[PDB]
């Protein structure tokens, strides 16, 4: 795992604990102390500062919206850097991000200057649906030199899934939407390709996706 | 600023 | 709580420009400002701290002023690295918040969508749920507006929409607005048509089908 990389479950029941852990690492010097952030992003809210605590100490700031819901630890021994969040709903859903800053005293001729680097992300899902692989519906053309045709990812949970066209062989031209969450719970996306009309007798278009959540992999072939 | 640390 | 507001949500330049976006604080956060760069997968990279200090690292391209209330960030000979959202976050005081965010999109000549629609198939019928889907294909600009008609009635709340992300070697975008119903108001209705507009479209293009 990369510097603050979370790991978790992706996916939580509502009303339950999300947990997560960060991958963090001592400093260089027995001086060093950082101050280590859960931050979270959402499309509507964008970006929220969760909470955090210097490295150093037992102490922990956090967001006035969150305060109650939110236990921030440490444990040096695992080189972990931890969120509990109880009580989640479904508006708890969002990529969970860490954060380090630290200044940086270095030298009398290098200083005043900061670290402020955050890891990779974690998408964490709050709904209580079902693991469910995806139906797979293509559609189907319906002028002149180019056609578009796709295929319709609809009532799988939880996200992601990795869609290819030709086993990956038809690469450009593709546009996959980001799924959308429907009413049910369950997510649904297009992914359609534009060809050459010309190439509808010539070239096999088949659609494949991926679901690793469900162990699913679904082949269609979309024909006129 | 808030929230930082120190590194050396 | 402190709060940053952005300025512009979205901003579409061309290469070499000179482009800059604002924020200010809801108080005065004397210098404790920074700005951040974040690609549509990755995780939002340092640019700017201390409202005008480039990180190690940064290209001067990149330069940021302000104090007290108002900052900006200026990127001077714009880049396809440029491309991404910009971020304010202030460290002043807890909580740490940050700015809603700035899309920077290239300019490029527009371009009208290319339309089509797909009627759901004997599968999809005898799922419960119907899901038609209508593609404005390699656009600009962004902006652009999608109804549904079905039988001559707008249904356009039924309907969401799905964008690609800019594409790297057209500077087009990819808009999927997906009308979903149930199989019982689906076979209830005929007509199908998604209807839209675009600047550059002089008039609104329909793409229609009748079911069955």
């Amino acid at each position: 795992q990369v510097q603050l990389q979370v790991s978790g479950p992706g996916v939580v029941r509502p009303s339950e604990t999300l947990s997560l852990t960060c991958e963090v690492s001592s400093g260089s010097t027995s001086r060093d102390f950082f101050y280590w952030s859960w931050v979270r992003q959402t499309p509507g809210k964008g970006l929220e500062w969760i909470g955090g605590m210097y490295s150093n100490s037992e102490e922990t700031n956090h967001n006035p919206s969150l305060k109650s819901r939110v236990i921030i630890s440490k444990d040096t021994s695992k080189n972990e850097f931890s969120l509990r969040l109880t009580s989640v709903t479904a508006a708890d859903t969002a990529v969970y991000f860490c954060s380090s800053r630290a200044k940086i005293y270095y030298s009398a001729s290098y200083s005043g200057g900061r670290i402020d680097v955050w890891g990779p992300g974690l998408l964490v899902t709050v709904s209580s649906a079902s693991t469910k692989g995806p139906s797979v519906f293509p559609l189907a053309p319906s002028s002149e030199s180019t056609a578009a045709l796709g295929c319709l990812v609809k009532d799988y949970f939880p996200e992601p899934v990795t869609v290819s066209w030709n086993s990956g062989s038809l690469t450009s031209g593709v546009h996959t939407f980001p799924a959308v969450l429907q009413s049910s719970g369950l997510y649904s996306l297009s992914s359609v390709v534009t060809v050459p009309s010309s190439s509808l007798g010539t070239q096999t278009y088949v659609c494949n996706v991926n679901h690793k959540p469900s162990n699913t992999k679904v082949d269609k072939r979309v024909e006129i | 600023a808030v929230g930082i640390g120190a590194v050396f | 709580d402190i709060q940053m507001t952005q300025s512009p949500s979205s901003l579409s330049a061309s290469i070499g420009d000179r482009v800059t976006v604002t924020c200010r604080a809801s108080q005065g956060i004397d210098k404790d400002l920074s700005w951040f760069q974040q690609k549509p997968g990755k995780a939002p990279t340092l640019l700017i701290y201390t409202a005008s200090t480039l990180q190690t690292g940064v290209s001067s391209r990149f330069s940021g002023s302000g104090s007290g209330t108002d900052f900006s960030l200026t990127i001077n000979n714009l880049q396809p690295e440029d491309v991404a959202t910009y971020f304010c976050q202030q460290d002043f005081s807890f909580p740490l918040t940050f700015g809603g965010g700035t899309k920077v999109d290239f300019k490029r000549t527009v371009a009208a969508p290319s339309v089509f629609i797909f009627p759901p198939s004997e599968d999809q019928v005898k799922s419960g749920t119907v899901s038609v889907v209508c593609l404005l294909n390699n656009f600009y600009p962004r902006e652009a507006s999608v109804k549904w008609k079905v039988d001559g009635a707008l249904k356009t709340g039924n309907s969401q929409e799905s964008v690609t992300e800019q594409d790297s070697k057209d500077n087009t975008y990819s808009l999927s607005s997906t009308l979903t119903l149930s199989s019982t108001e689906y076979q209830s209705h005929k007509v199908y048509a998604c209807e839209v507009t675009h600047q550059g479209l002089s008039s609104p293009v329909t793409k229609s089908f009748n079911r069955g």
